[PDB]
């Protein structure tokens, strides 16, 4: 049952994000919206938290390819009812208020009711056979050095930022009974597809941020109390 | 996983060997969060980039490991002096760097390499580099990869279970060395722990494709 | 078949002079024959592979004479100003038009690109890191200048026509106006 | 500055390459 | 064509490696008009006769290339210090010579060879020369050979497609090196462009057979 | 369809030169005259232009041999009429005014009319099995150094200049109709024969003369505007 | 499938009230879903035969209740204001939507026209003697008014979707903007 390859670890489901869906949310409203890049979660800010297994492992490689799977678990009961539409968008992105632009792409409409979960394979449609990682191959900065344009100019590579997105919009407004909660949380999982690939070993993007202590000489280094 | 772990990881970058000591100790354990640098902590002989290697990232997920490790040691010299690399089995301690064993001030008459333990010599004039394979000479079934706190003073027998022994380098005269480490052919990992809490700031030190 | 803009060849035109040039597919979408039904699938799809066929029809009189060459350069982005002579055209896949006889010439253009697909359209939301709509260049060049008789016509015309022999499209999206 | 960086406006298009209209480049 | 391209072409003639930097970068691309010297332009570390080699003349005709290249690096020394040659895959930049990565002033504690990337060491006391084969680790199908203007500031992702990665040489102490390049066994060229506009003045520097 | 060898590139037709043929040109007049040497176009001046594929590739080798092919495309119409004689001359050359000397050698008379093109194989007849290249094997002069006799005396080799020529003379004077042009251009192509050979790799004679810029460090070297 | 404009059903809506109506194909070309790729062939071709399929999806809560009917009238030009009740809808081919259960309904619409073809587009040059782009009418009507509970929602929504099962086109011409 133990994973043999890096691709086996990428096939483990991991919680990316969470979003709320309420009865106040009008039709065509973006409940969820993100750039699907397993290289970096953000291009414009620091990340700190529990990254998904497929993102963690993709951080070790310079290249990735293949479909990415998603799973939307709705933390609800039987009395909650509504409809959403998941949409994989390519090349160009849609306006936040324009639902019709999202509907034109590769979509799956989910009728929430008794079933409180839906799977979604995101097709890999790019100009290249593989995508290079947005993160760096080698980063010698260890002590949070204040960056300048000269430092950026002398970087390892140039970040090819992805414009490909997945969005979740309201089709039918959530109409739960008065007895139950009006708003529900939706857990967004991700993993690599069955034909997910990785290549080009490099410096890891992610590194432990909690309870990091270097080893000392036991017992010479003041272990005898 | 095994293919990744069998490539070499650089541990020590140009570290001094001093003949006043017994030798430079290397604890037999793979690269992991145990050897990770944190900005602010005390300066060690270890390199800062061990934590961010592919293998270290893999070994953070598995808390058990069994089998042999392979150590590539390079002596920065072209002299005819022999530099000895002695293997110590699992005794129960965990040390690194230069150490005077039993705090003596003379070790040429009582060398560790001429005590009885398994030893191999490097002759830099012939070859300054060597690759030595250390066995799994321990009482335990598995060797523990990491702990939550490496510097915590807990039960002393359990404290030493993170290593399977030591590798001690002893020179004739003062000379520097560099050390790599990798997994052997006979090597396994187990006890999958899953991914820990992590941080990154790679975005900040690079331009986008739109200038 | 879809016709594109007319080409004027004059007596003033010297050897190695560009009569016309086309960055494809870009120029067949948003400059030449913009209202063609050939351009309809490019509105919705973002990627594609494209193999073309280009026919050229000349109409000069019997008392005129001259030579024109049309060639193709595969993956020509940031390499249009080098290997761009009559000699480079004669080396690469080409056709030769005699301006007196009025022989037709057909250029069979395969898809030879450094990526899997070529991007169809630019967009405000889309990245500027990849310049889209260009996997090749076509050049129409003078090989030998046009000449005419006493009190003759000082120019004659050539008309290109294009068609996709194999146009596969990929990555469906919302429809947009072309460039 | 370096003259190769940016093309003059008369010969080039918006993308900073030789315009298809500009035939005299050859 | 393949037979011609597989013979070595000398790139750098006795160029300095400095340990204050990360290392001497070598962009993974074959010899061509891209590395051609012109009388009057700024002085580079590259040799002047790369443009006039048989292989460079051949590569000027083909704008696509796929497969591996082989780099013969000679370190001008007989010391016991290890000089590391690290392979970087296609990241999207294009640089050469000595460079401080992220403009730091210390790289012994954070070496490029001990980050995780594929690396090979030279030990001049044993052998000052090495021959290393770099793979085709890129997203693109083909690597672009040349551009019309090498110094033009155009779309940044397309700008870096002329290389498939880098080869970084890092010493211990200050030392010089010389570098050749050739095509690998697994290697192809395509996208025939035909002959460009050329010039010669070879006639002037030679007598005729009639004095 | 791509060329596999250097000999495959030499088998591509390439435009060498052009010459005019008018009604004023009397019989026996040299319309064309050149030394057939694929090593060098000129012995007594600089060349700059679009060299033929077979000359470009022959510049990479110290030795060449085998027949050389020619093709004379007459830029004319049906109403043009006349006759010329192509003549391959060996060892000794003919006088410009003496047509009879050219007629004694290896000749092909072409009757211009409906057909506006003629092929001509030039036989390889030399004292040696192969010919050495007239150009240098190695030239360290990069910055157009002002040459002297000492520089020439310390050259790589001695130029064995060829005396073999091809000429095109008027047999019958061009007599076009009054309605069409009196003068026509004739395009002279060349390539290596089917048994064209090359040997002895060396420094290239020819090198790019247009849009030559050396590479710089991207983006360190002032790419950030 | 291509979605068209949303329909709002309120408690105020009485029996026999038109919620929406569609003159087809006209209204699917130049009002509803104008940027759809379904409308691309109508630009070039002047005539055609058209068999459609229209799916309807309702979303009312369990404490609501009501009935809606959708029907088709073939060749409805100058006969939309007669035989246009709930009773006429029940007679003609139709579907019935219960607003509580949220059952889906599909209308299979054949081509039944007094001519061979229907005209696709009007034009300045074209005749005004024949009114084009209308071979049928679709009606969305209230059968039983929407009702709700105490402090409940006073409205709920229905979404139509259309597709051509058999769209044959005839008489090629230059491309024009739709209406």
């Amino acid at each position: 049952d133990e994973p043999r390859t890096t691709l086996d670890i990428a096939r483990i489901w991991g919680l990316r994000s969470t979003f709320n869906w309420g009865s106040g949310d009008e039709h065509g409203k973006e409940l969820f919206n993100t750039v699907l890049d397993p290289g970096l979660r953000f291009y414009d800010q620091d990340y700190e938290g529990q990254i998904t297994p497929m993102e963690y492992v993709t951080g070790l490689y310079n290249f990735w390819s293949g479909p990415i799977e998603l799973r939307f678990d709705f933390v609800s009961n039987a009395f909650h009812t509504g409809t959403v539409i998941i949409s994989a968008e390519y090349n160009r992105s849609s306006t936040n208020t324009d639902e019709c632009q999202s509907h034109s792409t590769y979509t799956k409409t989910f009728h929430l009711g008794e079933q409180k979960s839906v799977h979604f394979t995101v097709p890999y449609i790019y100009d290249t056979v593989v995508r290079r990682n947005t993160a760096s191959a080698y980063l010698p900065v260890t002590d949070y050095d204040k960056v300048d344009n000269v430092s950026r100019a002398q970087a390892m590579g140039i970040r090819a930022e992805s414009k490909m997105r997945v969005k979740v919009r309201v089709v039918n407004v959530l109409r739960p009974v008065a007895s139950t909660t009006s708003t529900i949380e939706v857990l967004v999982y991700m993993r690599g597809g069955k034909n997910y690939a990785l290549h080009g070993l490099k410096q890891s993007t992610y590194w432990p941020s909690n309870s990091v202590v270097p080893i000392d000489s036991f017992p010479p280094d003041g272990y005898d109390p | 996983i095994k293919d990744i772990l069998r490539r070499p990881v650089l541990l020590f970058n140009h570290v001094e060997l001093d003949p006043d000591y017994t030798g430079f100790f290397i604890p037999i354990m793979p690269p992991s969060r145990m050897m990770q640098y944190k900005s602010g902590d005390k300066e060690t002989s270890f390199q800062r980039l061990i934590g961010r290697t592919p293998q270290a990232a893999i070994m953070n997920l598995f808390r058990f490991w069994r089998g042999s490790l392979r150590y590539t040691i390079i002596i920065h010299s072209t002299d005819g002096h022999p530099i000895y690399v002695t293997h110590v089995p699992h005794t129960g301690n965990r040390v690194y760097g230069l150490m005077k064993v039993n705090n003596l001030h003379e070790y040429t008459k009582v060398p560790i390499f001429g005590c009885g333990l398994t030893t191999e010599m490097i002759i830099p004039s012939v070859n300054p580099s060597i690759c030595v394979e250390v066995p799994f000479d321990t009482e335990n079934n598995w060797a523990v990869t990491f702990d939550e706190d490496a510097q915590r003073n807990y039960s002393w027998r359990d404290k030493g279970d993170t290593v399977t022994g030591h590798l001690v380098v002893t020179p004739v005269v003062s000379v520097y060395m560099s050390v790599w480490v990798e997994a052997g052919d006979d090597f396994e990992v187990s006890n999958f722990y899953g991914p820990p809490s992590v941080k990154t700031n790679d975005w900040n030190y690079a331009f986008s494709d739109e200038h | 078949w879809m016709p594109i803009n007319s080409i004027r060849v004059t007596v003033n035109g010297k050897r190695n002079d560009l009569l016309a040039q086309y960055y494809i597919p870009e120029d067949f979408l948003s400059t030449h024959a913009k209202c063609a039904p050939n351009t309809i699938p490019f509105e919705t799809y973002v990627y594609g592979k494209y193999e073309l066929e280009m026919k050229f029809v000349a109409n000069g009189n019997k008392f005129q004479c001259g030579k024109v060459i049309i060639s193709v350069k595969f993956d020509s982005y940031q390499a249009d100003n080098i290997n761009t002579g009559f000699q480079a055209a004669l080396s690469r896949p080409h056709i030769m038009l005699d301006l007196s006889t009025n022989n037709e010439g057909v250029l069979k253009i395969p898809f030879r690109y450094h990526r899997a697909f070529v991007r169809n359209q630019t967009h405000k939301t889309a990245t500027a890191g990849v310049r889209p709509g260009k996997f090749a260049s076509i050049y129409v060049q003078v090989l030998s200048p046009l000449q005419t008789g006493e009190g003759g016509a000082n120019d004659m015309f050539i008309r290109p026509f294009y068609r996709y022999t194999r146009a596969e499209f990929a990555g469906m999206s919302y429809k947009v106006p072309l460039t | 500055d370096n003259p190769h960086r940016f093309l003059p406006a008369n010969v080039s298009n918006r993308w900073n390459e030789y315009s298809s209209a500009y035939l005299p480049r050859v």
